């Protein structure tokens, strides 16, 4: 998932932009990744329980 | 080539041309031209 | 041929374009860190 | 004018007017390549004129 991003590929963004402007959509791709883990391991822990 | 022309088409027809088969070394561009906006979007000129 | 000068003349003239005008530039760096700190601006020194 | 620095640095140099835009952390150019080139974390102010 793009996440609003330019691309989905950590190292396909990092090699066609730069460190101080890739940095943004990095963190965009950081938090969506990141929310959908937490999404996961709190399902996870609700069919555990 | 696209950058030593001299009758650059008007905007009403913009003359496109297609770039293709080469090797893309952006020295060239930035001695061709004193640049004023180079506002890149899709790719950093920086890894280009 | 083929061995260049590493570093060429930034020749000036006053006659120059806007993207070839002397420009002069100063940066300022500082250093936001936790650590005994030298420079301020104006202060007052109430009483603790 | 109401912060507190460790220590304050200032390089003058001269560089062009596309030169100006260049002068940025992590950024394109011989210049900014070869001659000098800014961190990529960096905190603190450009002044051109
Ligand atoms: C856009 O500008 C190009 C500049 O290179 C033109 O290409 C040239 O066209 C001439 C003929 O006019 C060729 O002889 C030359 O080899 C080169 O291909 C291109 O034609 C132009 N396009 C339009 C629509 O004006
Ligand atoms: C190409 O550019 C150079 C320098 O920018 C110039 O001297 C030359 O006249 C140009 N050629 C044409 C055909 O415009």
């Amino acid at each position: 998932s793009k996440f609003g991003a330019i691309s989905s590929v950590l190292n396909d963004i990092l090699s066609r932009l730069d460190p101080p402007e890739a940095e943004v959509q990095i963190d965009r791709l950081i938090t969506g990744r990141l929310q959908s883990l937490q999404t996961y391991v709190t399902q996870q822990l609700i069919r555990a329980a | 080539e696209v950058f030593n022309a001299t009758r650059f088409a008007s905007v009403y027809a913009w003359n496109r041309t297609r770039i293709s088969n080469c090797v893309a070394d952006y020295s060239v561009l930035y001695n061709f031209a004193p640049f004023f906006a180079f506002k890149c979007y899709g790719v950093s000129p920086t890894k280009l | 041929p083929n061995c260049y000068f590493p570093l060429q003349s930034y020749g000036f003239r006053p006659t120059y374009g806007v993207g070839h005008q002397p420009y002069r530039v100063v940066v300022l760096s500082f250093e936001l860190l936790h650590a005994p700190a030298t420079v301020c601006g104006p202060k007052k020194s109430t009483n603790l | 004018n109401d912060l507190c620095f460790t220590n304050v640095y200032a390089d003058s140099f001269v560089i062009k007017g596309n030169e100006v835009s260049q002068i940025a952390p992590g950024q394109t150019g011989n210049i900014a390549d070869y001659n000098y080139k800014l961190p990529d974390d960096f905190t603190g102010c450009v002044i051109a004129w």
